[PDB]
DNA sequence: CTGACACGTGCCTGGAGACTAGGGAGTAATCCCCTTGGCGGTTAAAACGCGGGGGACAGCGCGTACGTGCGTTTAAGCGGTGCTAGAGCTGTCTACGACCAATTGAGCGGCCTCGGCACCGGGATTCT
DNA sequence: AGAATCCCGGTGCCGAGGCCGCTCAATTGGTCGTAGACAGCTCTAGCACCGCTTAAACGCACGTACGCGCTGTCCCCCGCGTTTTAACCGCCAAGGGGATTACTCCCTAGTCTCCAGGCACGTGTCAG
DNA sequence: GATGTATATATCTGACACGTGCCTGGAGACTAGGGAGTAATCCCCTTGGCGGTTAAAACGCGGGGGACAGCGCGTACGTGCGTTTAAGCGGTGCTAGAGCTGTCTACGACCAATTGAGCGGCCTCGGCACCGGGATT
DNA sequence: AATCCCGGTGCCGAGGCCGCTCAATTGGTCGTAGACAGCTCTAGCACCGCTTAAACGCACGTACGCGCTGTCCCCCGCGTTTTAACCGCCAAGGGGATTACTCCCTAGTCTCCAGGCACGTGTCAGATATATACATC
């Protein structure tokens, strides 16, 4: 089976407009998306983690890699996410 | 057995962190992989599919369509000041090209 | 109509649209040529050829953006090849 | 005995004049098109030559639309829609 | 007695091509370097050759910007590189 | 205002290596602002390398790291 | 500090016995040796992965040697590398 | 005993190769052919660059080899310059290239 | 399993080495002449086959006869060397006028 | 008499499918492999003859074939005979 | 009457006669001709009859070898026509 | 006198097969004199093997035999 | 270091017009020497890869006369005096 | 004197004299040259240098022989290249 | 040691001409000149035997190739001094 | 319980026993008849004879007393079976013989 | 006048004297095919005549190409000191291919055929 | 205008190609004599380099002999016609000698011997 | 006419090139068990072949708006000098923090039993697209 | 004349329900490496005097980019022809993709010893200095 992110991606639609529907060639184009940048901040990860000689990546590591590969007001907007995420799922 | 609640729904996420964790240990990044880093991950993956389809959305509502079909796609992403630097090489198939005439073309 | 009148009638029409542009036989044919190069008894998949026209069409579109910026730079209207070759330098091809 | 034989001409004149039309080309210098088939016809051999070599090492004898996508990302011009 | 223009730039062009010292002075840059830095954190530290490897970035960096920028010259016809030459090369390179 | 230390001659040598003949006389300030582009783009990786080590002082592999990422690999300081 | 700064001393005794080299070339080097490994690691890493394979063998190797170096070094150095192969085999 | 390198007919080290690529993650496994493969393709791209070094080196009959040696190498072959053009190698300089319609 | 197969090949391993044995070319023969001669024979005639062919579709015929060999033998510029001093009994010649004397 | 008719055949319908070859053309290649037979093996023999060794080797093979046969030709037939021999080793 | 000019038959019987693959010797008198030799050297010789054609098939493409050299030493000499002088230069060359 | 047998016709579109557009008429004694020279060779050659086999009739491959010890190879008539 | 520059003028024009005048040549185009060092070349060539390719069989690092001399019999030219 | 008496004089010379004609040592730099295209490092006995002139200037004395005959039958008394390339075909070496 | 023919051709040139000497390097062409025609003959000889199937030489092969090999006027002579010689010998 | 030549029983002065040998070492056949190295000795005892007297007379020409290989080439070369047999062969020091065209000569 | 040829010496390994084993060639007889022999007829080709203009080749003209002669200069040839890479020989032994045998299926000679070619003819186009 | 090349179409045959029998030349398992792959020595002659020598390498002036060109002409070969003869096809004869066979032998390869022919090593004188 | 870089002889001082101790990285060998090589299959989606009509492609016309070759011009920046200033050097001085050793315990790799969240499939019904006509630019 | 806009037809795609199974969850031990404590010794920052190479401001001269002008020729807009693209129907079989058996290849482990990496050395390659030649404009 050819496990896809496309259930989310409909989730999410139906949380910003409750309208709209999206065709398979859009869906297909997110499907590759979200691989993409997954991929690219997987390898930012690695190679602090890396570098330090730190055998781990944490929460830390993710943090730096959006610091490094989003523009500045995504990865600002992205760590108040994470951030937030983290804490509430800490005090569960 | 307490009764499931998946790690997605402690985080208040749709993502899912289950699937992320496994792809993160399978993929060969790091030899371990601290809890704290799918939850990170999934949240900023759901950031950016919502911040590209609220843009998306407008551009199906401009072109007064019930659907979104990739000319919107290159639209929101084109027209985004930061999108547009994420994502500068890549191209989308049927996403077309923002209408661009230089002024020298036109008539006086 | 006058020079031109339907030159950008043209370009709005075609940017407007999402469609593909090559004859979707003779771009097959070409492909099944150069190909014969590396192997024979090659054989491609209905969605191949596609993607190879989709790459193709947008890498031309890509390079005649760049040729008009270039051309507009040496003031004159017309595309001409200095414009590409100096356009592929300037990238570095 | 059935061999393959130029097709150069097959990328039609029209053709290229509505691709440059995509591009907002208003006006051309007829020498373009023979220039634009040379470098498209380069463009082409790499391409394809990427796209073969992952073809042998899977043993494969179709060529597949992953092939070409992979070889795409490695020249660093990511192609969206069509899996990957 | 003057040389007419060009021939010592030409001169110039000539020398600075066979010699391989770097050309900015290391103290300004040294300083410039901190000023930008602590904008992003007061009370940094500096390896004296991290500003070394700076300073043969940006002078890499430039050096190339100003090939770019005298084909772009040519291109026009004219010999003066001009800042729309500039402009126009960081566009087409897409860093623009 | 240390940016003045990057002085017109500094320049000028620096478009004599590129091949630069003749040299427009604004072309100085527009230069001063790309390499501030550049070094900002540069410094601002290079001090998050800095901060996720928690080091206080910077090394010279941060710059290589920068410069990398960000695709123009240098050789020579390091490998 | 691991290095690569005899192995380079030898094959230039090979190539050039009489010529020396300065320690930042001897540098320069081993950055250089560094970099091409990382980029053969890296596609052969990818070839494995494509056709959900698990190890690297010699054909990863050749293949991202095609792949990466232009065509004429391909050939002589896929050559030597067979060469190599068969000796030790 | 006797060394890997010695029975591949290799100066490069076999096994440094075999432990750096098992301790890299870039594979679960890694198999027995590939570091004697990969230490000969090394090799061979080192006496490439170094034999033109040397040639540039008794050109200016200088007997040391330095980087500018190395960036008149690896800017003078078509092949090398291709695979290495996204690389600043410090010291280096540049090639005496005045473009045509500049020259008198 | 001949060994031929063990080469990979059609020519007959075994008659080859039985004439190298026979013919006096010296008092032994070694297991690695045999494979390589008639592994280079089979090329040879493989490769004069493959031109000859083509003239023969060009004659738009089926069958292979003398003139199409003496068309391969003569076109390919190293067989001609090779070939240089052989004739082909009903081969004719290569179509070969001077142009010194066409008006 | 032995001939090398049935081998030609096969070779035949290896490169080209539907052609028939005529007995004229048949003798003709019929000869042709018995001319280059003898040339090889006399200079085989005249080289193991020279060197006091008693004995024709692949070696002897190899240096006949690069001395009869024009270069490119002589370079093919190598890579045929080598990857036979290597192949059958 | 009609009436080609002189040449204009010669080339397509060049033509005509380089596209086919017959002999042109007589086959009898020629047979007579070797009888006649034969006869010297022994006396009731007997010929089989694929021997008549061999040496036939020998003669003429020895002969048509001569005539392209004799044709080539003609062109050299500045003629189209051939003479005696060129055989017996062909000749002298070719070390007969 | 059967030296005459050989016609002159047939010297023609011999001279016509190599290419030879125009003949001076001397050339047909000399050609068959040539000829004659080439054929007593060969015939006292195959005429040598035929004897040393204690045969009455020459075979083929006399002929063979003799244009190969001459040194223009014949395919066609086996060997 | 050392690698030889050409030598082309070392077959002097005195040591050409010494052995034409052994040929009978009462007289000599100007442009032969071209084509006479151009057929020398070749023939030297010719001789040379054969006899390297004898020293190289007998594994032999050194040339020896014999090989030319085979080098020339196998090629038609039998040498007497050097050998036997 | 006038012309070709005294080449009259160096044809009858040196095909009375028998010395070899072309310098030693050029030959030998020349053999140096060409040799090490196929194999560099290679060594010579002083006798294979002798064999080879001997060979070179008996060849090119037959072919300039042949070449004098071409040149006679055009009618001409000087030797062109045109007599060597058809000389050389004839032969068949060409 | 050498084998070499350098008693015999001595030999007979003090048959020939008693007064005459000869250079070693024209011994040296003399010798080279034996072992050229030896193994001509002896080629053909071998060839003249296979295209009868025979598996000694005799000497017809011998004569055969004699009379193939050197012209006219040679071949009579030799083959009368070869056939006085085998005389002498088998008598 | 003696011994005496088989090219002294021949009345050659060529080695029978040699030819003998280098036959059934040269592999020319797998088998030799006893009466071929005598017929072979002499045919090449009769050339070698041929050539020297020619040599020698042309060394009385010269009014020389030693042999040297122009003498051999002025014999070779001046005599139309010698010249037949060996043609194909270059001989050291031999040089050409002196052979004006006559077209040449002045008239 | 000086050293290459022409002679003299030791000695060892190549040849000769004799007996042996067994198989390549000489022999007598046969079969039969393919070679030499004769004959008819028609009709392709060769032979003999005509017409004539395009070729071979004999002549005058001409301007430049290179043969002959000199002063400059350079490096090929000579005698020599020096070394040591590798050519050439002795010793060890073991990897391998010559030669046997029992076995059997790959390639040759034969009959049959059926369809690709060749032989046949008619109409359209090229080219002189 | 109209002659020859081309091209399109139909008839029917004899050659290539398939199947078949079958037998002899390829295969596998095996021993063992050896010569050639490797180890070590050692002493030739090849390459590097020094100074001296002057024969030959080199550039130049210059003079007229030679190759290339235009022109003519006449005679002989090419293109065409009518006659006629022996080539070519095909049928019927028949017998010489190629090609095969079974018996036989006398010729040559193999072996041990021992002794002397001629091949290194030392010499000096007379041809150059 | 006269200023630029190239080349030759000499000093001298430290970067290269060598030699030493020794330790921790590699090699020799045996072990366990699972990733890849194999033989056989299915079937789908690829390449084969045909008709017809009609969009697309091709060839010609007309011609005036573009590319680009030319003369003019006034100012923008290369060249050259005297003034002055601070980058580079050698040095004294310290101590923040970079780098290593020691302790131990917070945590995440890997197992297992469990089960419901996400994929492949059928169905459909209505949003889109295909169609056409009349108004406006 | 073309774009726009308003209206009707009907189909094949998105979207709902459904089965169901395999990848996520929870409870759990335990090897460890990394969080913290302490040390200590490098090299970075701070400060001093000396040096003179570089930077700076200015004069000035003419070479260069920008402007107006012309012209001719070549594609852009339009027409008629014609051809092979496009659709759609019918064939069929090669090779993508899946499977069950098997093995031989690599990771894991103890060993011990020597390769090469710190630490000590010194000399000859180079920079530096002085001298001066001839190439260039």
């Amino acid at each position: 089976r050819k496990e896809s992110y496309s259930i989310y991606v409909y989730k999410v639609l139906k949380q910003v407009h409750p309208d709209t529907g999206i065709s398979s060639k859009a869906m297909g184009i997110m499907n590759s998306f979200v691989n993409d940048i997954f991929e690219r901040i997987a390898g930012e990860a690695s190679r602090l983690a890396h570098y330090n000689k730190r055998s781990t990546i944490t929460s830390r590591e993710i943090q730096t890699a959006v610091r490094l590969l989003l523009p500045g007001e995504l990865a600002k907007h992205a760590v108040s996410e994470g951030t937030k995420a983290v804490t509430k799922y800490t005090s569960a | 057995r307490a009764k499931a609640k998946s790690r997605s729904s402690r985080a208040g996420l749709q993502f899912p962190v289950g699937r992320v964790h496994r792809l993160l240990r399978k993929g060969h990044y790091a030899e371990r992989v601290g809890a704290g880093a799918p939850v990170y991950l999934a949240a900023v993956l759901e950031y950016l599919t919502a911040e590209i389809l609220e843009l998306a959305g407008n551009a199906a509502r401009d072109n007064k369509k019930t659907r979104i079909i990739p000319r919107h796609l290159q639209l929101a992403i084109r027209n985004d000041e930061e999108l547009n630097k994420l994502l500068g090489g890549v191209t989308i198939a049927q996403g077309g090209v923002l209408p661009n005439i230089q002024a020298v073309l036109l008539p006086k | 109509y006058r020079p031109g009148t339907v030159a950008l009638r043209e370009i709005r029409r075609y940017q407007k649209s999402t469609e593909l542009l090559i004859r979707k036989l003779p771009f097959q044919r070409l492909v099944r040529e150069i190909a014969q190069d590396f192997k024979t008894d090659l054989r491609f998949q209905s969605s191949a050829v596609m993607a190879l026209q989709e790459a193709c069409e947008a890498y031309l579109v890509g390079l005649f953006e760049d040729t008009n910026l270039c051309a507009i730079h040496a003031k004159r209207v017309t595309i001409m090849p200095k414009d590409i070759q100096l356009a592929r330098r300037i990238r570095g091809e | 005995r059935k061999v393959l034989r130029d097709n150069i001409q097959g990328i039609t004149k029209p053709a290229i004049r509505r691709l440059a039309r995509r591009g907002g080309v208003k006006r051309i210098s007829g020498l373009i098109y023979e220039e634009t088939r040379g470098v498209l016809k380069v463009f082409l051999e790499n391409v394809i030559r990427d796209a073969v070599t992952y073809t042998e090492h899977a043993k494969r004898k179709t060529v597949t639309a992953m092939d070409v996508v992979y070889a795409l990302k490695r020249q660093g011009r990511t192609l969206y829609g069509f899996g990957g």
